[PDB]
């Protein structure tokens, strides 16, 4: 539930199994990595 | 009809079925012993096939734990003799048919005339250890001195396909219906060759029939079906469709795109069936490596048709050859040189290999032009009809269901809408669409309400009276319609791939006019493989934001240019000659051009080219101006543009990976995650192979298309009616057969 | 073994033995293998770089050819774009590593009838190569290592 | 982060009902469930 | 990563209780439920 | 694969492996299918009797 797939579009920091919702530049759609 | 099934179960049908199985097995044995009763044998298995069809119909709607399957297993164990004997007969026949194709049997034949002695056949069977002694004797008795193994094997193989399929379906349905049955498990273990042989030809599509209950549907798969399914055109089209639909993210409409893709694949299947029959060495090494990694009256008419079919078959090979030819000619173009006078600038070819480069380049250009012409012809012959079918299907569906062309209007813009309105008057509108009577359907649907005359006039029907007479019946140049041809040409001239082909043809013609124009043909390397196409799509992915940032950069540069003209004009001295100084900021246009030419790509601000203000006035002001220009141009705006492009590329690659990951963890039909199926070993693999396979669904749909409506079963008729109603509620929609009956299956 | 054996012939051959430090540590091995992790995409990006350099080279050869003068003395002018191969080598040697486009090495186009055309050419070359292709390769390597 | 916040607001409105505390997952089972739930009832324009 | 970790510390403090760790969704059923919890139930100052 | 095919008939193939009778197992498994003749030749099986 709270955990999300690897490259799933997450919402904020943590809230995922990879626990890092970093974004690769000047764009939206933060994803877990 | 639950009542009829219950009445049949409670009646004395079962004793009749036992007796029928017994007499039919004995008849089958007796006719197998004989040879002149092949017609009676064919009638017997046709009737056996019908009897199994009735048995499956009775088994339709049977719950995981129901009395019907209990009576099935009770009668199966009651009459195990005859049914076991006939299943053994089928097993040995299929085993012999498989053995005759193996090297074990071919290593014992001694007569070149295709004959082998009975004793030698018995020895071969004993060596194979497949048939028992009584089984070997029975097979010998069945065969007509020569044993004629091939003819005897293939005489009964074709008739027995239907009955073997029916019995395989029957046993599969019982095994899936009531697990944990020792008698059923033993009976399934008795016959395994038949199930293995019929496994690739058997489907296990699961649909929701009624009362939100998941049911198993078994349909027919032909050899030609899987034979044509293995082509890479259909696989590539499926990959593109699934990738696009997963990027789209649509859930409610996902089944709609799935059905559209299935229809497009069926149309492509039909079209495929129709068309079925020094520095030079270093530069050379680099080009070779790049190419290697990149690579990783009636008689005339029939001849033209055959040539077009052959060209259509090898379209991808032709495109690869064209790309290779372009690479070769541009590599040849890499050996050019300019001299003041020929051996007014003159473009003369380098001698290289004793002047062999010029005729080679000429022949390469001619061959490339010819191959490009054949490529556009093949594209028109191959992929254009699919686009025509899709457009006609969309227009007919919209007019039939949405009704926005009669009740409503297309509205402003919508060039495709105006084009579709133009072809509405054209006769034979569903030329490629399967349903050629969509006009009559929409007539009977809404035209009478909207006016029997106005609707008919808008639809451009030939004559209502003529159509009624045809329904109540109980040269080439004139046949072709100019309006349909012009509409087809117009809709062809709007497809992106046809525009690319036309651009390629124009570039080839320009290269013929001037050899240096051939460099544009290497732009096809972007479309060839997906990474460069991803880069190109990233270039325009955020076009609005990119143009907005470019506009901000332009206005900032304009403001700073105005400031520099107003105050910092003295320092703009690019020329170092005091006798004839050059003022780069004497005018707005010149200063703005200098700024946009040097200050944006300097990498350290405009101050690198501007003279040092330390020895002049306004030193602090100019230093602050340079610092803020650098910070607000290179550090901020250029970095923002670069980040936009790079993150667009990264997001595109991220989506391309995420689609694959989601498909590997979630299935397309019901979307249940693989975590639930992970408990069963290889549960997700079995689910995606048999339960919710797209190929199985499409095979079932087009088999129902092939099979007549009268022969449809209750579930098949229901699914066909739902398909005709343009409403898909029979899909699992997150319901699994194992999940529905988890308690009973455990 | 063969590098150690050849080190006797020339002492400088022993410098190849420093690759043990790259193949030994996990971090060094990861850094070395980052290139091969996404090698196909990197080679494809290099292919686009070569293709765009070829296109801009033939464009400069067709016109703005006179601006390719890298000789300070007018007694012996040097035309770096007199041939396809020489101009391509000059482009692949200077423009990609310049960091500000091909206009840095080329003289300032002042007073020429093609001033706007040359300016647009330099702008698109810079934007297409340095801002996009080099950054794409750098981001690919960084993402592979990450 | 600013662009992400804007897209975040857009996606949250495309998902959240803006009136009740239940996401679109419950209404996803019924076709057009979220559209019907946000069209007639739980509408800010309707409340105004 | 360091700035992200500090912000995440702040966000986890604002979202998850330090004492019990129950998520804010459980207390979101009642208005100002998390505020009441953090001011009366599991306050570190109260334990002090 | 071709390298492994070359070593199949080597007498010392079972070396360095605990299962030194794998030739016997494969011969027993495939004797019915292949007549116990081609399998023995492929695996060597010198002096099977
Ligand atoms: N409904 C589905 N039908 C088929 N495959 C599915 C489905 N849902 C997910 N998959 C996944 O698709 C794969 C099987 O189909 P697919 O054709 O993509 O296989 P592949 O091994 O990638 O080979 P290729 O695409 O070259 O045929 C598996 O990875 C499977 O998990
Ligand atoms: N409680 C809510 N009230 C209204 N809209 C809501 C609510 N919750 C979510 N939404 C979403 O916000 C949308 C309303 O804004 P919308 O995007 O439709 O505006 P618009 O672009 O001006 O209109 P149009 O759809 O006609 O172009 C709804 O369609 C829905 O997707
Ligand atoms: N068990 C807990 N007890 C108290 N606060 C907690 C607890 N768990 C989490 N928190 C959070 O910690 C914060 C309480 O400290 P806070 O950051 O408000 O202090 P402050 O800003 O220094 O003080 P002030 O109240 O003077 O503004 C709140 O955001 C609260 O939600
Ligand atoms: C006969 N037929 C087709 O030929 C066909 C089709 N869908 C696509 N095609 C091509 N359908 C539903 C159909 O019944
Ligand atoms: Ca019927
Ligand atoms: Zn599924
Ligand atoms: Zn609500
Ligand atoms: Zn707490």
């Amino acid at each position: 539930g709270d955990c999300l797939p690897h490259l799933k579009r997450c919402k904020a920091d943590n809230d995922c199994c990879g626990k890092k919702c970093k974004r690769r530049g000047t764009n939206a759609e933060k994803r877990c990595r | 009809c639950t009542g009829n099934q219950q009445s049949l179960a409670h009646s004395r049908l079962w004793d009749a079925v036992v007796g029928f199985l017994h007499v039919f097995a004995h008849m089958m044995m007796k006719l197998a012993q004989d040879s002149s009763q092949i017609e009676l044998l064919k009638e017997l298995l046709d009737l056996q096939k019908d009897m199994v069809v009735m048995l499956l119909s009775l088994l339709e709607g049977n719950v995981v734990n129901g009395m019907i399957a209990r009576q099935m297993v009770d009668m199966l164990v009651e009459s195990s003799s005859n049914v076991e004997m006939i299943l053994k007969f089928f097993d040995m026949f299929l085993k012999l048919k498989d053995i005759v194709g193996s090297e074990a049997f071919q290593d014992y034949v001694t007569d070149p005339r295709g004959l082998i002695s009975k004793k030698d056949f018995q020895k071969a069977m004993d060596s194979q250890k497949q048939f028992t002694g009584p089984e070997i004797q029975f097979l010998l008795s069945c065969s007509e001195e020569m044993i004629n193994f091939e003819e005897f094997a293939n005489r009964f193989q074709e008739p027995a396909r239907d009955i073997g399929f029916n019995v395989a379906v029957l046993l599969t349905n019982l095994s899936e219906h009531v697990p944990h049955d020792p008698r059923l498990r033993n009976f399934l273990e008795l016959a395994e060759s038949i199930l293995e042989y019929f496994r690739p030809y058997l489907g296990r599509i699961e649909i929701m029939g009624a009362s939100r209950r998941i049911e198993r549907i078994y349909f027919e798969i032909s050899e030609t079906n899987r034979a044509q399914w293995e082509m890479p055109q259909v696989k590539e089209s499926k990959r593109q469709f699934i990738f696009d639909v997963v990027n789209e993210g649509g859930e409610a409409e996902k089944m709609e795109l799935f059905v559209s893709f299935c229809e497009d694949t069926i149309f492509e299947m039909q079209i495929a069936a129709q068309i079925s029959e020094t520095a030079r060495e270093a530069a050379t090494a680099l080009a070779a490596l790049l190419w290697a990694v990149v690579a990783r009256w009636g008689e005339l008419e029939v001849q033209r048709v055959k040539f077009l079919n052959y060209l259509s078959r090898n379209f991808y090979t032709l495109r690869f050859l064209a790309l290779f030819l372009a690479f070769a000619i541009n590599f040849i173009l890499l050996f050019y040189k300019v001299s003041d006078s020929p051996p007014n600038m003159v473009y003369y070819f380098l001698e290289e290999s004793t002047g062999y480069m010029e005729p080679a380049l000429w022949c390469l250009s001619l061959l490339h032009t010819l191959v490009a012409f054949l490529c556009i012809i093949g594209y028109n012959c191959l992929k254009v009809p699919l686009v025509i079918f899709k457009r006609e299907k969309e227009l007919a569906r919209k007019l039939e269901f949405d009704g926005l062309y009669i009740t409503e209007q297309p509205g402003d813009d919508d060039v495709k809408g105006q084009w579709d309105r133009l072809v509405l008057n054209t006769p034979s509108f569903p030329s490629n669409y399967w349903d050629k009577f969509v006009k009559r359907k929409v007539l009977d649907k809404h035209g009478d309400i909207f006016g029997r005359e106005r609707i008919a006039e808008l639809l451009g029907m030939d004559l209502a009276s003529l159509e009624i007479t045809a329904h109540n019946e109980r040269t080439w140049l004139m046949s072709i319609d100019v309006k349909y041809q012009i509409w087809k040409f117009g809709v062809i001239f709007t497809d992106n791939s046809f525009l690319y082909l036309g651009w390629y043809m124009v570039m080839s013609l320009l290269g013929h006019y001037n050899n240096f124009f051939f460099a544009a043909h290497l732009l096809d390397i972007a479309m060839g493989v997906k990474t460069l196409r991803t880069i190109l799509s990233s270039v325009t992915h955020n076009g609005k934001q990119l143009v907005m940032t470019v506009g901000l950069l332009a206005v900032v540069v304009y403001l700073y240019t105005v400031v520099a003209f107003n105050f910092f004009r003295k320092f703009y001295n690019k020329s170092e000659d005091e006798d004839e100084p050059d003022m780069k900021c004497d005018d707005m246009m010149t200063c703005y051009l200098f700024h946009m030419y040097v200050g944006v790509r300097a990498g350290g601000g405009i101050g690198d080219e501007i003279e040092d203000p330390a020895g002049d006035e306004y030193e602090l002001y100019r230093v602050v101006f340079d610092i803020t220009f650098f910070f607000f141009v290179i550090v901020i705006l250029l970095a923002i543009i670069q980040g936009l492009i790079i993150d667009a590329f990264g997001e595109l690659r991220d989506q391309q990976e995420q689609v694959k990951e989601d498909m590997e963890t979630k299935c397309f039909i019901c979307g249940i995650g693989s975590d639930y199926f992970d408990t069963t070993p290889h549960g997700f693999e079995t689910h995606t192979l048999e339960e919710h396979n797209l190929a199985n669904y499409m095979f079932f749909l087009m088999y129902l298309i092939n099979k007549d409506e009268t022969e449809h079963t209750g579930q098949e008729s229901y699914v066909w009616k739902m398909y005709q109603e343009r409403c898909w509620d029979f899909f699992p929609a997150g319901d699994c057969f194992r999940k529905q009956y988890e308690d009973q299956l455990s």
